[PDB]
DNA sequence: GCCGTGACTAAAGGCAAAAAAGCC
RNA sequence: GGCUUUUUUG
DNA sequence: TTTTAGTCACGGC
């Protein structure tokens, strides 16, 4: 199995799971500390934002590579802004700061 | 034509270093301009690079008044 | 963009602006057409448009539009992405409470308003009435009425007293209640009452209510009034295949809540009884409550499944939330899948990648050529052209894969070695090629496994790989400096058969001109590949200042070892290849070059080996066969003798003379001796061979069997399979544990019966089970170890601190389990090491101690050297570069930026899966007798007998070091002196040791005083021996008049007056305790220090309670403070125990069970942390009484113990740095001139920094005690709250730091690896020091 | 009546993959 | 296209 | 089911 760019889901914009599907491979936690274990900081902000859910952050990648740089933009990954919304659904107001 | 970077790594202080510093200089040899220092064969923009680090003529401070030295036109 | 996360409840004109319109009406869609209802929980207007750019009505649509509200539709035209945005409110019609701060573990409600949560649910639940206003009755303000109650007061003081009921009622309650004038008299109360109990609920409640103050909270706010709506889009209605629509469980809930809302709304206007308004009000409150979270109350509401619906709560907390399964780990493009096979052919660097997976893979790339080669001017004429699989695009996939590193990796990934880098070449198949040398890293086998790749995309990430992951720089362990390139299996075997001497070959005696004539005879076939011969080498040796020499000589050796010599790089001399080169020997030889020629011959000379060893190996044409398996022939007559001996027993047993269970152990240790003999049979009929030699004479060689070949080597087996492949299998257990008293005598060369076969599947089903049960258990320890310690970072240099921790060799009292070389290789000196030559500094001090230094250690013949670890450190919020030491993994100092928290839980938990689920002293060797802390004195025998606890045995040899340590209880016996070398095999300590002695003090006459007959003591002449003497009786027939009165044996001497022992003239009587039996009787001499009295009285599982510091279920009660032991009072219910100091106040007392144990007398000085009971040693104990730096060691020797017992090798650093995040809190005793309560819990960083930057001014600090807790609770007790949510108890944190307007700055890498920034360590760490200089 | 003890209640207990179903 | 229940691989 | 911890109610002199 392989996937450069397939389809996503929806409430969270990352790719989907499985072969049927045209799936990609998840990233768990253990990788992550594999990845933390390491030096490795620009790899886990591709992995977390430009690959998996960042959908301003990762149409402009594509349009990136197409044209010959290498080079992204951390965005901000759509995967948490739901989390917010969902504390932010119940009675706690979780927020962010200025800059 | 890049197997380890030990010279590399020998000749900065840190490996996180290097990293930033070959970094900077594949993306000024790759985005525009900025010819290679060392004779490339058909290399990967970030392995001539650290070539060009092991051989003592890259490294931060050069990387800084090159830039320096461009700007100030 | 934003500099933290701040969390705090919300006010209902907050919630009012979150808003955009209030949600009325149930009904979601039209369900007729595919049109959103109106005002409903997928509201158009309220939320967004359905389409982009375009209105409900589609009055309006296209960009000309943008920002125009459409009057007929009533929906903003703008983009529809916003509906992942916008929020809607609900106006609930009655006050309703919100369940998480009602039910959290500790109530909030209960704990601000002081209420029993028991009758608030009552009250919630319209069951009870609550008093508001008492006013000038006589009922109080927290006071609870029930129905008949209020009724009753109602008319007796009429309106005076205000009683109301359920959620308003607490609303109205919490509104009326004041913070700050509570919060005084709360601190007045708490300086007067004295009550232990009492105290941590005042201090529970001020911290509450100063909290509520100092926050912009309210009390009023805990009660929602208006409820906000979660935006349409995060619940999708997803339309699926038929009429039928695919609804979350969240908009059932909703709806619910809605409908029960709107009939309350219609029926309290109504003027309806109160009969039905307080049910629909519950009713309303019970769904509220089903919304918020589901299923704590109690049973949970279900749909037509019959199953629990996802509430909010629960779509959050668990494996399934947002946090574990959304945010720490997420499914990435670019990656792919597939069954790994061995690729021989390959390089280290180099991984085999199929050509279908590179090209799906690497499209993106691809159409960047094509269309800068002008191969195809448009995006889709690139697609097109790739798809149809032309010949030039394989060209260009060739072209783009010249040094693009791929990540391969597989799970699952316990070790940072799991994720490897790999330049990736273009082959045929579906397969992933893999190089056979990774595969121990990896810990794969290709038998099905299957491994992911990833494509790193930008320079940076590209470069990163390269430098850091790539499998060329990664050939040392981080747990320890052994490397993980170490051939194993085929090659091991080949190069074993290639260097293996024979005593007669083909082709021998002859001298070759070199290595490279070698070569040549053994492809002519002119000589054997294992003949002994004489050769010329020439060996490069680095003697000089890192300058190669020459050196050229004949060498007595074979042509395996002189072809192998062909391939070993310059500086390696030629005792290296020179051995049988097994297993253990090659990868010292990796090591060895490590170790002289860096890094670029390493790799080459490991890739020569395995090529070399596969090549050798395959021209061997070693076989396993049915006849390489020899049966010793003696077997089974020694089996029949060990039949006899059984048949003997088995008649004794039935005359009387051996019991059942003396029988068992007879007949266990007879099968025992003889599986063991018949193994050693085995072995040395298998290991030797008789060959003829060149003269003709039979000389002996060790064996070539293959099946000997392969066990010896190392490359697969050991000797138990061997053993049971050949000799007997031996005795088998019960699945309880218990041995079978018939082994299985039947190896598995010949036949084994159906009872042999039934019975050896009682141990491989436990193992099974174990196996598959185990992996559950081990990884989750993996998690409690990484959240704990996920933030220590190196961000200093040099802390500059003196402080350290005493690291010696540990001694079990046999061989010494670790030599002091290794526990203090690669770590530096807190201070110089001092000779035992008087001012001589052997090491100065701040240095690094590498191997060279450590034979300069080992040579002069070093005890003890000082050195200093992370937890001594007190660097702020990080550990310096020098306490830790040396990177393992790399060789050099630790560079700053390093994550070590993670490398330690990683190496601590990874080898979790090798663990498994469930008189006399002795002298080995020739050493000398050293006791230290000793204080032994003659007695009148001439013998040494020693009074001091601490003893220590030690044994000295010629150089000066310790082999053996051995601990003695009171009065030993010493048949030698102090300081003597005395030989091995002898005996010098012996004591009884199931009977405890009532020994005296010193030499004299024995009196018998306050000596009371009748009902005290009587002269108890036993009729099963028959003899009269002094016995003291039990506590049953005397009473509290005649215990009381405790007999006091008082020491004296000739004189009769009390003992004049050098320092103090305190009588040394010695109270006789209960069941105590005198033997001697008046006259008869007593020897000094002689009798007078015998009075009577596991792995992994321990390794997480041990690092959860879990109490012990018989915890071992020691001393409180240094000083005299006192009594007083007894029999309050425990015994008591006063310690008085040499001039400080002696108000501390403590009750100890008198019906247990007791080690210590009244006559003895007690020191603090001094074992009064006997069992396991408690945490918190040890570490409140011999500090901190005691419990940093008990810890690790425990855990390495249980590893080493294991066979794993772990370094002691790693276990350290998890003790740092345990010891990490602190409780303040006093609050002396700081701003910290007497009685909380602060960061010991926080208490520091407060304190080092206080006392530096015209002010003095404050003092502070440091507490252990568990990495649960120590994970779950951070500063910031996204870390700790992410973990465990997620509606707990989050309420309790919503309570207390907790922020959240983001120092972590977990909430930095959430938020989507570069975390704080490695390459991220220069980024983020920069962002925090500028600010 | 205050510190000690027993009873009542909440959280937590691998990682990845596939193949089926059946419901909503 | 979400959930649940089984089965299997490592 | 088992383990563990936190919290409310009871107990004994
Ligand atoms: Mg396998
Ligand atoms: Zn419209
Ligand atoms: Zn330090």
């Amino acid at each position: 199995h392989a996937r450069s760019t397939g389809s996503y889901s929806l409430v969270t914009q990352q790719p989907l799971g499985g072969k049927a599907q045209f799936g990609g491979q998840r990233f768990g936690e253990m990788e992550v500390w594999a990845l933390e274990a390491y030096g490795a900081a620009y790899t886990l902000q591709e992995m977390l934002t430009v690959k998996s859910d960042d959908v301003n952050g990762r149409t402009k990648m594509y349009k990136n590579i197409v044209d010959g740089n290498h080079q992204m933009e951390p965005g901000m990954p759509e995967s948490f802004n739901v989390l917010l919304k969902e504390i932010r659904s119940l009675g706690i107001n979780i927020e962010l700061e200025d800059e | 034509a890049r197997v380890t970077v030990q010279d590399a790594v020998e000749k900065i202080g840190n490996r996180f270093d290097l990293v930033l510093v070959a970094a900077r200089r594949a993306r000024q040899m790759q985005v525009g301009g900025k010819d290679p220092l060392v004779p490339e064969e058909n290399d990967k923009t970030t392995v001539i690079a650290l070539r060009e680090i092991e051989e003592g003529l890259i490294n931060n401070q050069i990387l800084d008044v090159r830039e320096r030295q461009e700007q100030q036109e | 963009e934003f500099d933290a996360i701040k969390i705090a409840l919300a006010s209902p004109d907050m919630i009012r602006s979150w808003s955009f319109g209030e949600v009325k009406k149930p009904e979601t869609i039209n369900y007729r057409t595919f049109k959103p209802e109106r005002d409903g929980l997928f509201c158009a207007r309220i939320f967004g448009p359905v389409k982009d750019y375009e209105c409900l009505c589609g009055k309006y649509k296209r960009l000309k539009h943008r920002g125009v509200i459409c009057e007929k539709c009533g929906v903003e035209v703008t983009q529809t992405k916003v509906r992942r945005e916008r929020m809607g409110h609900i106006e609930l019609a009655s006050p309703t409470a919100h369940i998480w701060f009602l039910k959290s573990l500790p109530s909030r409600i209960g704990l601000l308003l002081d209420m029993p949560l028991r009758d608030i649910e009552r009250v919630l639940y319209f069951e009870s009435y609550v008093v508001i206003e008492g006013g000038m009755t006589n009922l109080e303000r927290q006071q609870i009425l029930t129905e008949e109650q209020y009724l009753d007061a109602l008319e007796e003081f009429g309106d005076e007293f205000d009683a109301k009921m359920g959620a308003e009622a607490i609303q109205a309650l919490l509104k009326s209640m004041d913070l700050e004038q509570e919060c005084e008299q709360l601190r007045e109360e708490l300086n007067e009452t004295n009550s232990e109990t009492k105290r941590k609920k005042l201090t529970k409640r001020i911290k509450l209510l100063e909290a509520f103050v100092q926050s912009g909270n309210k009390p009023e706010w805990m009660i929602l009034t208006v409820l906000p709506v979660l935006p349409p889009d995060l619940r999708p209605l997803v339309p699926l295949d038929g009429g039928r629509f695919a609804t979350s469980d969240l908009n059932d809930l909703y709806r619910r809540v809605i409908n029960r809302n709107n009939r309350l709304k219609r029926l309290l206007d109504l003027a309806a009884p109160d009969i039905i308004v307080r049910n629909e009000k519950r009713m309303l409150q019970e769904a509220v409550d089903a919304l918020l979270d589901n299923g704590r109350r109690g049973r949970a509401i279900t749909g037509s499944n019959k199953r629990p619906l996802k509430s909010l709560a629960d779509m959050i907390k668990g494996k399934q939330g947002r946090f574990r399964q959304n945010l720490l780990g997420k499914r990435v493009d670019y990656s792919g899948r597939s069954v790994i096979t061995v690729g021989p052919y390959l390089r280290l660097h180099q991984c085999g990648l199929p050509k279908k997976m590179a090209l799906e893979l690497f499209k993106p790339f691809i159409y960047g050529k094509l269309e800068l080669r002008g191969l195809a001017t448009t995006i889709k004429a690139a697609k097109k052209m790739v798809e149809r699989e032309e010949a030039v695009v394989w060209d260009i996939l060739d072209e783009v894969i010249r040094e693009h590193p791929v990540l391969l990796n597989r799970a699952p990934t316990l070790h940072r070695l799991g994720i490897q880098a790999f330049e990736p070449v273009l082959i045929e198949g579906k397969a992933i090629q893999l190089h056979p040398l990774v595969c121990a890293a990896y810990n794969a086998d290709f038998d099905g496994d299957q491994m992911a790749v990833h494509v790193p995309l930008t320079l940076e990430a590209q470069l990163e790989a390269r430098a850091l992951m790539m499998s060329t720089n990664n050939i040392l362990s981080p747990a320890n400096g052994e490397p993980i390139i170490v051939p194993s299996q085929d090659v091991v075997l080949g190069l074993y058969y290639m260097t293996r001497d024979c005593v007669n070959a083909k082709g021998e005696g002859m001298v070759l001109t070199g290595p490279k004539e070698a070569e040549r005879l053994y492809r002519s076939g002119l000589a054997s590949l294992h003949a002994r011969v004489k050769v010329r080498i020439t060996e490069y040796e680095k003697d000089a200042n890192g300058e190669l020499v020459a050196k050229t000589s004949l060498k007595d050796t074979t042509v395996g070892r002189a072809i192998l010599w062909m391939i070993v790089p310059k500086g390696l001399p030629y005792s290296i290849v020179n051995q049988a080169l097994g297993k253990k020997a090659i990868s010292k030889m990796l090591n060895t070059c490590y170790r002289i020629l860096g890094l670029k011959p390493t790799v080459i000379f490991a890739d020569q080996i395995m090529y070399t060893g596969f090549a050798y190996a395959a021209r061997s044409g070693a076989s396993v066969g049915i006849d390489d398996m020899v049966i010793p022939e003696k077997k089974h007559e020694i089996i029949s003798e060990a039949e006899a001996e059984v048949a003997e027993i088995q008649e004794q047993f039935q005359s009387g003379l051996v019991t059942a269970g003396e029988r068992y152990n007879k007949v266990i240790d007879i099968w025992a001796a003889a599986n063991d003999r018949v193994s050693k049979a085995m072995m040395d009929n298998l290991q030797t061979e008789t060959v003829i030699n060149r003269d003709g004479q039979e000389e002996k060689q060790v064996s070539f069997n293959s099946i000997y070949m392969m066990a010896d080597s190392g490359a697969r087996g050991s000797a138990a399979q061997i053993r049971q492949l050949a000799g007997m299998r031996g005795l088998m257990a019960k699945p309880d544990g218990s041995i079978i008293e018939t082994p299985i005598t039947a190896n598995f060369r010949e036949g084994l019966n159906v009872l042999q076969y039934f019975i050896s599947t009682h141990g491989a089903r436990k193992g099974l089970a174990d196996t598959a049960l185990k992996t559950a258990n081990s990884g989750y320890l993996t998690r409690r170890l990484v959240d704990v310690a996920q933030d220590l970072v190196v961000t200093e240099d040099d802390c500059g601190t003196h402080e350290g921790i005493m690291m010696t060799p540990v001694i079990e009292g046999g061989d010494v389990k670790e030599p002091l070389r290794d526990r203090v290789l690669g770590r530096v000196t807190a201070e110089d090491v001092l000779k035992p030559g008087t001012a001589d500094i052997l090491v100065p001090r701040n240095t690094l101690l590498h191997e060279q230094w450590c034979d300069l250690l080992e040579e002069n013949s070093v005890d003890a050297v000082k050195v200093r670890s992370v937890v001594s450190c007190d660097t702020d919020f990080g550990v310096c570069a020098h306490c830790y030491g040396r990177d393992l993994a790399r060789g050099h100092i630790i560079n700053k930026g390093e994550a070590i928290g993670v490398i330690a839980a990683q190496s601590i938990g990874e080898p979790g899966t090798q663990l498994t689920m469930r008189s006399s002293i002795q002298v080995k060797n020739k050493g000398s007798i050293k006791l230290s802390n000793v204080k032994s004195v003659v007695n009148s025998s001439g013998k040494l007998v020693i009074t001091s606890r601490n003893t220590e045995l030690k044994l000295i040899d010629e150089f000066g070091r310790t082999k053996e340590s051995y601990k003695v209880p009171y009065g030993a016996v010493l048949a030698k002196g102090d300081g003597e070398q005395v030989a091995g095999g002898e005996t010098v300590a012996n004591w009884d040791p199931h009977t405890m002695p009532v020994i005296t003090e010193v030499s004299g006459f024995v009196r018998f005083t306050d000596m009371i007959d009748g009902q005290t003591i009587t002269r108890q002449t036993d009729e099963l021996t028959g003899l009269s003497s002094l016995v003291v009786l039990d506590s049953a027939e005397r009473t509290a008049g005649g215990k009381d009165l405790r007999p006091a044996l008082k020491i004296v001497d000739a004189q009769g007056n009390d003992v004049l022992i050098p320092g103090t003239d305190m009588p040394a009587q010695y109270f006789l305790p209960g069941k105590a039996i005198v033997q001697l009787e008046d006259g008869v001499q007593i020897s000094s220090g002689d009798t007078l009295a015998r009075i009577p009285q596991g792995g992994l599982p321990r390794v997480a309670d041990l690092f959860e510091a879990r109490r012990p279920k018989e915890p071992a009660i020691l001393a409180e403070i240094s000083g005299i032991v006192s009594f007083g009072k007894e029999t309050k219910g425990k015994r008591r125990l006063v310690i008085t100091p040499v001039d400080g106040s002696d108000p501390y007392e403590e009750m100890i069970p008198k019906w247990r144990q007791l080690n210590v007398f009244e006559g003895e000085r007690v020191e603090r942390g001094d074992v009064i009971s006997d069992g396991p040693e408690a945490p918190h104990d040890i570490l409140r009484l011999r500090g901190v730096h005691a419990v940093t060691r008990y810890i690790v020797n425990e855990v390495q113990d249980v590893y080493r017992l294991q066979g794993v090798k772990i370094n002691d650093k790693h276990i350290e740095v998890i003790v740092r995040q345990m010891l990490r809190k602190a409780t303040i005793v006093n609050a002396g001139s700081s701003d910290f309560l007497e009685g909380e819990q602060v960061e010991y960083s926080r208490v520091k920094i407060a304190n080092r930057e206080l006392e530096a001014n015209g002010k003095v600090g404050a003092t502070y005690s440091r507490d252990l807790l568990g990495i649960t609770k120590a994970s779950l007790a951070t500063e910031s709250f996204i870390s700790a949510a992410s973990f465990q108890e997620t509606t707990r944190v989050l309420t309790e730091a919503a309570v207390a307007g907790k922020r959240d700055e983001l120092r972590g890498l977990k909430e930095n690896v959430i938020v989507g920034r570069l975390i704080p360590a490695g390459t991220g760490y220069a980024y983020h020091q920069d962002r925090m200089r500028r600010r």
